[PDB]
């Protein structure tokens, strides 16, 4: 999946290795283009939210296994090299499964809608769905992208999708989508039971964020104000439908069917508004792509049907298929099945431990087996994920 | 995001 075996120290070339700036709306940071539309920035995220530049534990911080702070993590070239190789490895592990091959393909196709214009006959890119790539002469060129993998902010283990918003549009819920920045680290993982003896395979963790990214890129994320009040056992706790859907499996039990019907109809109409916008367009801003090219890009993204006179429309069956793919097929639970790893069987459990790991060495973790290395003592019984048995690979954090 | 993050 990933074009090249990048080393962090590889010389910049202004194409797939480059110093870049992120919308807001900072010094340039070294970034690597690991695939069409997908970049990796091996830096702590002090950028997507300028205020969050302090990496020290704040007053009243939580503790492991809820949060973990270390202002020094991912500061050196060696750890940045390891981060890049770690993330690369997880993409290949994900891509090596039919399911992950499909998700990644959906992500690459998921170009954020060009809804930047104020004139409704003009297609224009939204600037916050781009990065600025520095050139040899110190100038910058704007490049559109779908996905960025970036190191975590202050709380090292707070992985999540974030994206830049629009003054008025809800890009992640209006079918338009937006460039997704996934705060993530391959250098840590979490323990669960069944004490936290067993370690989550970091590939499932990344896939979980990629699923969120899929929703957000297709502008179909469920408003976080839609929640389920948790009543599985034991007062107060809520979980968003967006998270329940992302996990899938057992947790589909808690999604209000009547509500899901509302969402499905809502987004169908949103895709319809997109078709209409493409149909009204008479001009396009930019020197690179043609109006007809971009139209085609979004035809493919939303699986629109195109008639004799170039007019677009949404196909009910094709929408149903895509929407189902994005929301029902692409789930953490389904990934567990494809990876054949031990994992939580519900989203609704709290981690019991956090571990430092290193999946870069072939002897530790592989594309095909993760920690459960075939032809080793770690092959059977998820021994590889067993933090006591696979002692060399996990260091529990304080 | 994982559930534990809500804490
Ligand atoms: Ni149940
Ligand atoms: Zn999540």
């Amino acid at each position: 999946f990933v074009n090249k075996q990048f080393n962090y120290k590889d010389p910049v070339n202004g194409v797939d290795i480059a110093y870049i700036k992120i919308p807001n709306a900072m010094q340039p940071v070294k970034a690597f283009k690991i695939h069409n539309k997908i970049w990796v920035i091996p830096e702590r995220d002090t950028f997507t939210n300028p205020e969050e530049g302090d990496l020290n534990p704040p007053p009243e911080a939580k503790q492991v296994p809820v949060s973990y702070y270390d202002s020094t993590y991912l500061s050196t070239d060696n750890e940045k090299d390891n981060y890049l190789k770690g993330v690369t490895k997880l993409f290949e592990r994900i891509y090596s499964t039919d399911l992950g091959r499909m998700l990644l393909t959906s992500i690459v196709r998921g170009i954020p809608f060009w809804g930047g214009s104020t004139i409704d006959t003009e297609l224009k890119v939204i600037d916050t769905n781009c990065i600025n790539v520095i050139q040899p002469d110190g100038s910058y060129r704007s490049e559109e992208l779908n996905l960025v993998i970036i190191g975590p902010s202050a709380d090292i283990i707070q992985f999540e999708c974030k994206s830049f918003g629009h003054e008025v549009l809800n890009l992640t819920r209006n079918g338009y989508g937006s460039t997704q920045y996934i705060r993530f680290s391959p250098d840590f993982t979490f323990g669960f039971e069944e004490a936290g003896k067993f370690a989550t395979d970091p590939a499932v963790t990344l896939a979980h964020e990629l699923i969120h990214a899929g929703h957000r890129l297709y502008g179909i994320a469920i408003n976080p104000n839609r929640v389920f009040k948790v009543n599985t056992n034991a007062s107060g706790l809520e979980v968003s439908f967006e998270e329940l859907r992302t996990f899938g499996g057992h947790d589909a039990k808690f999604i209000d069917s009547l509500q899901e019907n509302e969402f499905r109809l809502y987004y169908y109409n949103k895709f319809k508004d997109i078709a209409s916008t493409l149909n009204k367009a008479k001009s396009i801003v930019g020197t690179t792509a043609s109006l007809q090219y971009m139209k085609n890009v979004f035809k493919e993204k939303y699986l629109l049907s195109e008639d004799t006179s170039g007019k677009f429309s949404v196909d009910k069956l094709k929408f149903d298929k895509l929407y189902k793919m994005l929301t029902e097929i692409y789930t953490e639970d389904n990934f567990v099945k494809f990876f054949k790893v031990l994992n939580r069987k519900t989203y609704l459990n709290f981690d019991k431990a956090v571990f430092k790991i290193n999946i870069v060495p072939k002897v530790n973790y592989t594309i095909y087996d993760g920690f459960n290395l075939r032809n080793t003592n770690l092959a059977a019984n998820f021994n590889g994920q067993n933090t006591e048995i696979n002692n060399m690979n996990f260091t529990k954090l304080k | 995001x994982r559930w534990t993050a809500m804490l």
